[PDB]
């Protein structure tokens, strides 16, 4: 159970770690604070000066009051293209919207024009990726100024198929729905426009809508009746407990990663400071030591934690297979803690099926620097920013190869929020292929 | 117990000591207490008559004799019984309007209908009400309107039996099992 | 969300209105009234004089202390026969009984010695059409003269399929078992017998009776022992919200629906005094404004609405098709506020369709003058007596083509206990046949 | 009646002569043979529908066959009977 | 409803009754509690003083603090062999462990080693053939010398059936794992193992162990954390009320048997003590008299009783098969209250079958001295002292053809555990076999 | 053994859906575990594997339940001593002899 933390808070080598750690994560808050403002306060006032809402400002008017909102991969596009496309020009993250947790992507006229770039597109359907595997409603505020004036389509089959699996698609036309756009509302279930400010260029006459509104607050106001009769229920299943706090502070965490990358530490402690209690119950704590596992809870949900402390040896590949074996049994989520360091292949197979094949839903989070990624399909993937030019997490957050970079003292409430999103679907049981004995 | 009422003259210690007596009630055997409450209330011993025989003297008053009750009292009776018992909320869908012991009935009027036993008689008493008024229930109240008159008295619950204060006599009150004594 | 009323309850106009309607929902309070005797004070008295409860009588000592009772089709044979036979000498209805919600169907045997004349049998029919439908225990309360001694045996094979399906069939005998009648208590899983009173003619000697009784009285405590033991769970699931009643008295419908038939009038003001809250949330509010379409609650209990609004054009067949397809899509109930009014087809199909393969719970009510009744099988189908000599709500009422004549200010209780019956059964998911683009 | 009324095999009857009975248990077809029982008449029901129709007793093989197999378009359902009263 | 006692517990013909039974009971809690030493003060004081738990005090330690414990077959073995085996050398019975219900199953290590004699073999796999049937996560405490140095393997083969169904298997080696036993823990999810004390011989050498324990103390800790993360729901549903007592004491059970087998005696005033509020809704009571049959609640667990209460006559076995009929249609667990006394097959049949097929859980007590008891596989099966020397209770008990004699006065408490622990696996419908009518 | 061996062949017609035929002739359950067997009979009736019983000698003690326990039995008629048609209430099928009943 209770893990003993090694670690001095008011020691000089952690305030070193907590020194570079603090830095990046402020790094990290100036990028998010600038690409916040999307085609600077140029854009936007001219923005406002029509008198609409800015895309940030819709999202936190449709959210219910105080709720938290998961932005997902802000950094995409940066220093990707020639000019600035901050966040690709749209705006995703799940948000409670009349209590039901809802998958929201907005575009953010003030990029170019609500232009999608081809990273806007992958952004885009990565939002639905998410929405259809976790089985969360979505609400596209649609304002877009083209598909690129001087891959998309896949996005309205997504529609399609989402509304299908009854996942409801709601449509909030705020602006234009140039080109492709104009077909976003005409594949939602229901669409709410704005009339005599909403150009809608390619009510009754687009004959794609189903409520008129006098303006950007009235439309996400009727948005909001929208999902009020969604008549909502969440399938996962899990015998989740009543949450508790871990017991040493977020922020310690800054400190725990070496600054150094070769330095190696007992990645224990950064479990033991995100799941409840911090009661960790590692499994074969004695055999293949390069791999940490154990069961835990995180915000009341039980989850099975594997985390890379080394080199993956054969031995891990094992302990490690056999561990996700019993989590699928069990209908436990899993959490992989990645940090990859650095005959063989016959045991690191088993590892790859029982990952692979692993049903439950998975979440990922690189802490450091086989097994890896996107590779496996884990609900959400995010990076700390201490994790790695060509290799820089802004380099690949930017590129949709997650979603996103999250401060560590936060992992915590992430992975929550997270797991909770993902209990909206079912946990399916598991089948694993032929494992290499 | 021991009921002391204290008051500055002794018609304010009577009058308390009487209002508690009032304000008590007993279930489950018998009780010296309606004797009492008639003690209090005698003509007699306000005027402090007092001797050692004043209790084997005024005896016809002190210890009366039963009425049978009225249908005044069956309908009070039936109400509070009724408004005791809830009706069964299920977690399978709880704010299912089946669950009102309001007796609704589609065009007519509100029907209810209770198979009720006092001491040793038994009464069919049958509610009708296209008028919901009437008769209301909060804490140990039964709140009655007869007409013009609201007037609240005693109403208690406890288990099977309800125990209900008339004419300053606690009755109980409780409902008729046809197997039970068919048996 | 929330219906502003534009109805003067202190008016002229108004009064008028109320004045012809509460006319009318006395004229039935006093039919009513009437068909509440069967055969007359004369065979009442006989039949109380034999020592017996009446049919009525037995019904609120069957049910649960102060339940409501859900009656079905009272106006049954009325004016068709010869003389009369009051609700065609059978009384159903729904009602609790041990915390369950059950069909009761009892025979009078003070209209014609309790004998089935041809609606008799057709009601008793309906009501386990009901009871199946729903999924509603039984509970027959026989007592009948013959099965006419100057179509039936339907009855046995639905107890049989009932019972096959798990919804329990009981029988509870109090009186005569003449001809067909025999079979009903033999057909049932349990049977309660009154021993010395109830003439079993064509316990252990009928083989048919699991529970003797001394009288009537005992009998029916009996039959609430055998529901006390139906280890009932329903099955109906919704995201049930507690009640909040509407902003508008019941009683102002009266004033609402015009005095004269041409008189056009705001359907939503019929809404506002049904739905919680009066939040009616409108569905393509300005496309095919003939049908108005729109979400609600109606005592926590989450309602699709369509409610005529004129004539059925093009424009309102799809309106109202899209819509259903949304409440399919999240297993909503629907309501249909049927008031008919009065190339074309090819998009009336579109509703045809919805409505017909919509296989959530559904429920009608006239309230005034395609689509049509009984033609899409709804789990009730209730008449506002305001609705349209052979076309008088009596005439159909009386013949079985609706479950009865009811008060407008009662329509929301009506569909309230109606919605919940519902839910002892599933929300089936639902296939639509091939929609005529 | 439960084991009629509850068996979820396709059912044929034909009425050759004069509890059980007809259409109360929903057999896939129901014929009737001429010489079976004015108001009792195999024309009677047969002209309101209470039947499939009169059907001539020396094929009666064939359309028995002939319904049979279009029965067969159709699954045949496992069978699941109610309480039997013992 | 309510049953009226006709017992006199201040009469003379009852103290008899009570002389004889409490006489009985007596004799079983000193047997028992010789078993209680499994080879003697002498063994025991060896094993303490290799500083190891004693099987019971590893049970109680691993059971959650004051939770009950069910013991399965204690006298096995009894007067089998050469010398004594208490209990077959093997302890086992459903406790708590972690909220969870399991099945826990010890090696006495000091009977012979804790060796397996046929009969502890046959217990073992009792044991699990309880655990898969009521779906009850199992814990081993592997402590044994042999499986006989001067049929088994079967057992492993449960191990992974189990572990397939979902049904967790945990092993704790706290001792020798000689020849078999090595498998024990080798097939089960995870092993607990003890270091430097626990001699395994035919963590990380052996290869069969996840987690390492200084001490048997350290041990059951883990084996405690091990269930913590089962992530467990139970799949049995009914409609539970809350527990309401008989309305006479436990102990007039003692009186109510009469002495002499041949006294005919109501069995209902057995029912009466053991059901809740002592209310027992009997089935055709006119009716083949000779079984009672009724409904009954027991812990607030809706029950359906069929007790013998003479010889089994036609009427009977179809009063019988009708009942059992009933209650699989409505899902509720049947209990058998067997004490049998002593053309017929034709209806007989019929009984068979219906209690042969049906699928909801099953209990049987024999009270007394066709039908039977192990030939229906009931979830469990127990018996009363005074039943019916080759046909003593402990001659059977000893050869685990039930599960263990038990005190009439705890009936109430023992059938209440079975029921719930029976809870954590679904409740089946139920298919019957052609009845022979 | 006989009992052992009795259900083993029906263990072995559950698990491979095999229909059953018991050939029925005994003299008892032993003058000087069964019962167990028509619990088989039973499911495997109710997973609609055939049980049917030809009683072509005694269905002495238990036996008895044997055809009692069968969808259809087949009995022969004043030869096969029916000690525990229509009067046993066992028969479905009466068979002059022997090769009467195994034809039928």
């Amino acid at each position: 159970a209770i893990l003993h933390t090694q670690i001095n808070p008011r020691s000089a080598e952690f305030a070193a770690n907590a020194a570079t750690m603090l830095e990046q994560v402020n790094a990290l808050r100036t990028l998010l604070g600038r690409i916040h403002e999307g085609g600077g306060s140029a854009a936007q006032a001219r923005h406002s000066a029509r008198g609409k809402l800015l895309v940030r400002e819709r999202i936190n008017r449709l959210l219910d009051p105080g709720s938290p909102f998961l932005e997902l991969s802000a950094l995409a596009a940066h220093e990707v293209y020639g000019e600035e496309v901050a966040a690709a020009g749209i705006v995703a993250g799940i948000g409670r919207v009349e209590g039901v947790e809802c998958m929201i992507v907005g575009n953010d006229a003030t990029v170019k024009g609500g232009t999608y770039y081809p990273l806007t597109v992958k952004k885009h359907l990565r939002a639905q990726a998410i929405a259809l595997e976790n089985r969360l409603p979505c609400i596209y505020l649609v304002d877009s100024g083209g598909a690129n004036l001087p891959h998309f389509g896949r996005i309205f089959f997504n529609q399609a198929n989402m509304s299908a699996r009854g996942i409801p698609q709601i449509a909030v036309v705020m602006g234009s729905c140039t080109a492709g756009g104009a077909y976003v509302p005409a594949m939602s279930d229901e669409t709410v426009m704005v009339r005599e400010q909403a150009t809608i260029f390619l009510c009754k006459v687009s004959g794609v809508a189903d409520h008129y509104a006098e303006d950007d607050d009235h439309a996400l106001a009727i948005a909001r009746r929208c999902v009020a009769n969604l008549n909502w229920r969440k399938q996962g299943q899990l015998q989740c407990r009543a949450p508790r706090a871990p017991l040493y502070p977020a922020e310690e965490l800054y400190g725990v990663i070496p600054a150094d990358s070769k330095q190696p530490y007992d990645v224990r402690e950064v479990i033991a400071r995100l799941v409840d209690g911090s009661e960790f119950d590692e499994f074969k704590a004695l055999f293949g030591t390069t791999l940490v596992c154990g069961f835990a809870h995180l915000h009341g949900y039980p989850i099975a934690i594997l985390a890379n402390n080394g080199i993956l040896f054969a031995e891990a590949a094992q302990k490690g297979a056999h561990f996700i074996e019993l989590a699928c049994q069990r209908g436990i989520p899993l959490l992989f803690l990645q940090n990859i360091t650095g005959g063989i292949a016959k045991h690191g197979a088993k590892l790859v099926t029982a990952v692979a094949c692993a049903r439950v839903p998975k979440f990922t989070v690189l802490i450091g620097g086989g097994m890896c990624g996107r590779a496996y399909d884990p609900r959400f993937l995010w990076m700390w920013p201490n994790a790695r030019h060509q290799g820089h997490p802004y380099y690949s957050s930017a590129r949709l190869w997650d979603d996103g970079v999250i401060d560590p003292a936060q992992t915590r409430e992430v992975l929550a929020l997270a797991l909770s999103a993902a209990l909206n679907a079912p946990i399916e049981p598991t089948a694993f292929g032929v494992f290499r004995m | 117990a021991k009921l002391i009422a204290w008051g500055e003259t002794r018609e304010e210690a009577r009058q308390r000591l009487l209002a508690m007596l009032a304000e008590t009630s007993v279930g489950g055997l018998r009780t010296n207490l309606a004797f009492l409450r008639r003690i209090l209330g005698h003509p007699a011993f306000a005027a402090a008559e007092l001797d050692t025989g004043f209790i084997a003297r005024h005896q016809d008053d002190l210890l009366p004799a039963p009425q049978a009750l009225p249908e005044h009292f069956w309908q009070a009776a039936a109400e509070a019984w009724l408004q005791s018992e809830p009706g069964h909320r299920r977690d399978d869908d709880p704010h299912s309007p089946w669950s009102r012991n309001d007796g609704w009935r589609s065009a007519l009027a509100r029907e209810s209908d209770l198979m009720l036993r006092c001491r040793d008689e038994r009464r069919c008493v049958r509610l009708r009400h296209a008028s919901p008024s009437q008769y209301r229930l909060d804490g140990d109240d039964l709140v009655s309107r007869v007409d013009g008159v609201t007037r609240r008295s005693a109403a208690l619950r406890r288990g099977r039996q309800l125990f209900l204060e008339w004419e300053g006599e606690l009755l109980a009150i409780e409902a008729v099992d046809p197997i039970a004594e068919a048996e």
